[PDB]
């Protein structure tokens, strides 16, 4: 399953990023980031391209608050992915 | 860690026979090279580890429970995990291309349109076909027909990419594209990948296991770098390929005197 | 896989002879006999009717060669069965045109095998014209 | 033989056997499973565009030409009797029994029975069925049976258009051309059966017709060698074989409910 | 085309349905207390006679009921529930269609109600008892 | 629409008005040369095997299932006129006149005649048709005409053999099945019409129909794209338009020398 | 001292040209090798040579009068000096095996029974198919096809073969049988070859001028051992398989930014 | 060409069907549009269509139905004698049978 | 012999030679009777049993109400008198009627002529 | 094989020679002077109808006529000349098959080319018949 | 079948034809195998061909010609009073023209 | 382009060139041209082709029978090349 938590401004991911569990965080999405700074999370197993839209899909509607947000804490396996589709820098870490 | 393991498989036909007494072994994070000429099983191999035929007496294992001998409805839960191309071209001509990629993972997984559309989209990027995401799959090159089957080979769970015998006739401006596309998938993701290109100098530079065969029976086991020099006149006619050997090179059916006399 | 699709075809092909093995009927029956003098126009498979209603058929039609009279089988079905022996059997024709039917008029009981002595032959169109104007 | 001479059993009448078993496993493991209403419902659309109006472009043009050839035939020998005032006898009674889901389930053979076999051979030849098969999703309820059942609706429905077009086409050699008629060739079809055993039995012979020709041209297509010379085979194979599937039938239907 | 298709196969299913109406109402066709009735000769009834008054058809029969001991056919007519003051001095014949075509009933007009059976009728005649009586 | 709604005469027009001439270059390329009566005569009988005895298995048994159906419907309502004896005047008049060379014609383009162009089509997609023009000759005059020559000569000789299949089939039921007549069936033959204006008409209109349906055939096999997808199209459009070709030409036969 | 001078060509079908200014030459004893990746003119090229299609605009010639457009008579004449082979086979399948290699001889030259039978089965010693001379050439294996082909080509007096893209994909064991006939028949014959096999690690071996050509316009026109070191990032695509280089390899879409968000 | 209706009741109509065609000496002047029935007195009321061509036809016409052919169906002989929109024709014949003229010449 | 213009030419003169195959596929009297009976138009005349011509149409009389036809005589025949009289006859048993002029001893009418007598009281009359 | 369809074409050819001498022997007929008559009324005559003589089929006729100045109708017929006994006695009747069928010649017994037969019987019309059966 | 020959004159044939079934008391015992005629009087002279069951034939036996059909068709009738006989009691067929005639004078 | 033979005893000096045009006065005379020869020598030949190298097997089997042995010598190298193309075993050339 895949579970939330803000934990202040992180909204930090517990759940494990499954293929089939994108469907109860879709419509509580657009209230799910208030102000996050900076995404962590620690609680994952694997991580796929199925479930990597969520990534992409939460940079473009906090950014037009006035607001950027970081992403760190992530494993490497995410930055071997995004060399494989090359993944724009102005929506990523790259770190 | 072996993935799937092949026991003597035969597979007799109605007049003849394709394999005698084959041992086959696929482990995990190594490439898995099936070569062999005309006259042996090289795509009927395969088939028997989706199951979409019936085999002859043996035991293959896709690591648990026999493939040909289950139920139906647990057979089309396992053989997602394989999601293998062809050599054709697994392309349906009456939708767009944009809709060819994304038919696996319509009807398997549940996405809504926001979140189909970012997941199609960004597997074409690896192949290189982000571009021609809008145009009608009716006219394509030599080589882009396999860049296209292969991009929607991984829109499920990746477990055995069955390469249906990738670039066996092709320009060289793609040939250094395709072995890419071998090495790319079997190191990001660390799934193994069965290759089943005869073709010496390509796949024996990116597979770490070679399978030589001939007269239907398995005479090479070894690696790809340990079979080159070996005394025996068996599999040196694969590797360096001349005119006579092995072969008959006349097809005899007489003395070659009895003829053209009259 | 080979024997699987085998005996399956035995299958479809005997369910689909058996629909038309039964297929031209489209009865413990008792038979008599009638020996007449000029049968007319009657033809095999001829229905006969007691009042209009059909009560069966007739098989056949033989000649006898000794005193070389028409016998008549006609036959009565199931049902029908209580009829005295003082009966007539008269060939008559159906409407005005059409083909000729035999009648039995009502009038012991006949049985499996029993024939009638009364009987009345048809009426050629060369004997009533020398008649009525002669 | 007697040694060698038994090839006609032992080989050659096996061939014949084995190809009637898989055509039944084919319309069994096909014909059991629920179908979706709410998915099937944009699939159906698509498979009565290549089956049904793609069809229609003989239909319009020779249906004409059904009951104008027999117009002209019901006048050499008639003349010596004169009917001329029941030639609806010979033109609409003539044509809704025994003549109308004959000719048309004919031609439905060649356009719609003969791209219906290639189009499975074309896809087995680029290996299009069995990729299908490899993800989850059975082949046999996917490009099968919306192919089987627009054919049991397609053909009833081609033979109520084609009736109706060769009883005008049969007006215009009626009344109009030899003017025999005016409104009398409209009335000796009113003394007729209208619904007993003439409109019902231009229904239950076109739906086993519909059943018959769909079979063979599926099973052809999926009993086909994906080669170039397979798939040209199996095309002249599925018209010889649905022309002895209507005129072979047609042979049982007539000693039924017809006296 | 998903869209050039919709039109060819709507204008298509409309066309049969205008060929079905055509050999519905403009064909030959498209509440009824039974009664009893006792003959002696049929002739050529059979399903579906019509049941006639005044030579126009008001009714059909039904099925037919035999008699095991007097073997006198009993023809079951349907009159229809739109007619029901026919009296009991009218008789019934069985009388033919001109010269050679079906034959039909003809009735030749207490009150006739559901589950009576007519006493007074008079067939027909067969063409044998015609000549034969004619002559002799 | 005006501006780009003329797309059916300025696109559309002229790629119809370019089919129906290339078939006519190229039987005009193939009838101008002397035949070799000493070279083709192991030609032509190989020409006759492909079509000839191999689409005589649709005979043999379909032959019969014409003859049968008049049989058990020519007593329907000829019982109602008395004319039981008057048998010959439908099951011999009617199978010659508009029912002999318009049905053996519409199955010659079932198997002798969607064969064809499957032959052209597969010799192309080998590379065998550009294979011949540079070694020798080019191959309008040495694999089409024996194929045009063996195809003018396919109708005569098959509706003989169905004129007479339907009348023994058609006593099979008329004289054995029901039992009406014995020798009733064959002297009403003879007061019919005979060689005056009927049976010199078969002998010209089946060789008329010779030349439209192996036109076509030979035309779709030659000109086709040399792919796999070009020859299911050559196949399917060979019956559709011979269709138009039978059945669209016998409304203008009907109407010479018919009164 | 050139067999054929050809030169700038486009032959447009109908909208779009196989040619942009082209120059070849073929010289007598050599192997001429025209490569090229999929896009640009293979197998065109030699049927523009033999004239049986209508070329565009250009002057063409065969050592004296202009191919396509001198007579009618005289051409079939000099088009049978080449007698060329087809990649899948050209090989009549209505009849047997032994006419598909009498064929070309047996009405050009008289000759009578007895001696048609001593030349038609000495050449099946050449390619290895003396026993394939009684039965159906309905089925073969994946290599027959071009050595029949073979046999049937050297039935004329020739001056060059064109030899119609062999062992496009193939086993090793007959991939190396037809690298060596090409040399016995120039070192015994000595006439021309032309070779369009696209894959370089044993043509250069065996032939002497290569062709290596790209957006359809030549660049080289070297010998087999001077065109591997040359300073341009555009004839080394063909050479050793890369990813990178002069392809575009990738398709780009318009914008990478906005798109795949709804 | 506007076509007027009538009337007329008779006691057996015999065989006549839709469509009928109506005469005045031999030639048709019309058709006929349905045949109904009255409830209380159970006889044929056949309505009859005649074309404006015609118009002063007394209703003294004696309505005979005659038989089309020699066998076959049945039709209207308006024999003029010496009408308007909705009139019933008085002088009306009923048709025959063959049953009910042989049992007067028999007995 | 050309490729594309002149292929276009030799279609139209294999479909006019179609259509051409296709395409083609007296004075009169007066003489009014009082029961034509069942005749209709392109009913043949005749002079006693051979056919001569026909008839043009079928008109009646709007004052008094009698039968009045017209026929076709070709000029082949013209020596007939004025007593000639017109009977209504029929071809054989079944067959349809036809009109022939019983020859006796443009725009000229005929005052003797004979009705036909239908059947429905023909038989009345014999009883009655 | 260049011998076997020798021999399935060879059983192909004598198959349709034997399929057509079925229809134009077996079924139909086997197909391989004039006098001069004068008649009142021909009934339904045509031409190619069979003149007989004591009930058998003996030839047609050419042609039907007329006359413009005696207005009779004329009839051209021809028959065999073996049978040319027949004496000039003979009243030539146009008769029925039967009730429904063919009106064809029936002559009696009681010649030269042209002769022209005086005594003839004209056919029945129904339009006397039964006003005779009346009258 | 095994059958025997005789022969028969009669004056008027009428509308017999070829293949006619001869019968005696409704059942069909053979079929008309050729129609003649006579050279000088032309005469139809009949030949008949009974089956071998029926022999017992006396020679004051009387043929004549029944209608059997509308359209002309008719058949004989033996009526009971060897090899190349000829039976001299015969009565002619009636025409429908010439009976009338002597009903109307 | 004209084949010509000159006997001269017991050389069967072929004068004319070999070719594949014109081989119908050498092949039904092949039964009297060779009967005891038994030294075949020829120098103005222009080429051979493989068309006239089964003319060199065909006089091989009526001259052994008679009772002689037949050498060749004098022929050119196009004949030896195409020895090993052909795969020739025995008794066919000298391999000289
Ligand atoms: N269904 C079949 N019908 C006929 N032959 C078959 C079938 N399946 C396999 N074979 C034969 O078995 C051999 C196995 O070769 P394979 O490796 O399958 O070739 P490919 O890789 O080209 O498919 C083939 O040569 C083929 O002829
Ligand atoms: N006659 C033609 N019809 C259609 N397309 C053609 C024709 N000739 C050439 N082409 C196109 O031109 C391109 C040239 O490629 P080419 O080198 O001829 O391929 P190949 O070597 O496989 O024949 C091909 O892709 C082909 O699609
Ligand atoms: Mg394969
Ligand atoms: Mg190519």
């Amino acid at each position: 399953s895949l579970s939330w938590m803000q934990t202040g401004d992180t909204l930090a991911l517990s759940g494990e990023l499954d293929q089939d569990v994108l469907l109860p965080l879709w419509e509580m999405r657009e209230e799910a980031v208030k102000g996050i700074t900076c995404i962590d999370l620690s609680r994952v197993s694997r991580v796929d391209t199925g479930g990597l839209a969520l990534l992409l899909h939460l940079i473009d509607l906090a950014k037009k608050q006035g607001n950027n947000v970081t992403l760190q804490g992530v494993n490497d396996k995410v930055y071997t992915l995004a060399k494989l589709y090359n993944l724009p820098a102005d929506v990523l870490p790259r770190h | 860690a072996n993935l799937v393991d092949m026991r003597d498989v035969s597979f007799t036909r109605g007049n003849r026979c394709i394999f005698d007494n084959i041992s086959l072994t696929v482990p995990r994070g190594k490439i898995t090279a099936i070569m062999g000429p005309s006259g042996i099983g090289k795509t009927t191999l395969l088939r028997l580890i989706g199951g979409q035929i019936a085999p002859d007496h043996g035991e293959i294992l896709f690591d648990g429970e026999n493939i040909p001998a289950m139920s139906r409805s647990r057979l089309y839960t396992v053989r997602k995990r394989m999601s293998m191309l062809f050599q054709s071209g697994a392309l349906f001509t009456d939708m767009n291309v944009f809709d060819n990629v994304a038919y696996p993972l319509r009807e398997h997984t549940q996405l809504p349109a926001p979140l189909l559309h970012s997941t199609v989209m960004m597997k074409l990027e690896a192949v290189g076909l982000r571009g021609a995401a809008k145009l009608m799959p009716s006219e394509l090159s030599g080589g882009m027909a396999r860049r296209a089957a292969l991009a929607r080979a991984i829109a499920l769970e990746p477990d055995l990419i069955m390469f249906d015998e990738p670039f066996v006739g092709q320009d060289p401006i793609t040939m250094g594209v395709l072995v890419k596309l071998i090495s790319e998938l079997n190191s990001a993701l660390g799934v193994t990948c069965v290759v089943v290109s005869h073709d010496v100098p390509e796949v024996l530079s990116i597979a770490d296991h070679a399978w030589i065969l001939a007269d239907k029976k398995i005479v090479a086991h070894g690696s790809a770098q340990a079979l080159q020099a070996n005394p025996d006149p068996r599999v040196r006619q694969f590797l360096d390929g001349i005119a006579d050997g092995p072969v008959p090179f006349r097809y005899p059916a007489g003395d070659y005197h009895a003829d053209l006399l009259p | 896989t080979k024997k699987n699709e085998i005996w399956v075809g035995i299958f479809l092909l005997a369910a689909l002879l058996a629909a038309l093995f039964v297929c031209l009927k489209a009865e413990p029956t008792y038979t008599l006999y009638a020996t007449f003098d000029n049968i007319g126009g009657l033809k095999a498979r001829s229905p006969v009717s007691i009042g209009g209603v059909v009560v069966g058929r007739v098989a056949d039609i033989t000649l006898d060669p000794k005193t070389y009279l028409p016998r008549v089988t006609l036959e009565i079905e199931q049902r029908y069965n209580h009829i005295p022996d003082t009966s007539s059997l008269s060939i008559r024709t159906s409407g005005l045109l059409g083909e000729q039917y035999l009648a039995l008029n009502v009038g012991a009981i006949l049985k499996d095998g029993d024939t009638i002595q009364d009987t009345k032959s048809a009426m050629v169109l060369e004997d009533l014209i020398g008649q009525f104007l002669y | 033989m007697l040694l060698n001479a038994l090839a006609s059993l032992g080989h050659k009448g096996i061939k014949t056997l084995r190809t009637f078993g898989r055509a039944g496993l084919m319309l069994f493991n096909a014909l059991v499973g629920k179908p979706e209403f709410r998915k099937h419902a944009p699939l159906l659309v698509r498979q009565l565009y290549n089956v049904g109006v793609l069809s229609m472009l003989i239909i319009v043009v020779s249906g004409v030409f059904i009951g104008m050839v027999l117009g002209l035939q019901g006048y050499l020998v008639l003349t010596t009797y004169s009917a001329e005032t029941s030639l609806g006898m010979l033109v609409a009674l003539s044509l809704l029994r025994e003549l109308g889901p004959v000719v048309a389930a004919l031609l439905f053979a060649g356009r719609a029975g003969s791209a219906l076999t290639a189009e499975i051979g074309l896809m087995r030849a680029t290996e299009q069925l069995s990729s299908m098969e490899m993800m989850a999703v059975d082949p046999l309820r996917r490009v099968i049976s919306p192919r089987f059942w627009a054919g049991v609706i397609s053909l009833p429905l081609l033979t109520v258009i084609f009736v109706a077009v060769g009883i005008w086409g049969g007006s215009l050699v009626g009344v109009s051309w030899k003017g025999i008629d005016s409104g009398f060739f409209w009335s000796a079809m009113q003394n007729a059966v209208d619904w007993r055993m003439d409109l019902v039995n231009c229904l239950i012979k076109s739906v086993v017709f519909a059943i018959t020709v769909t079979w063979i041209s599926l099973f052809n297509g999926y009993d086909a060698i994906p080669t170039s010379a397979g798939i040209s085979r199996a095309t002249t194979r599925t018209v010889v074989h649905s022309s002895l599937a209507v005129l072979g039938l047609d042979f049982v239907l007539t000693a039924l409910m017809f006296g």
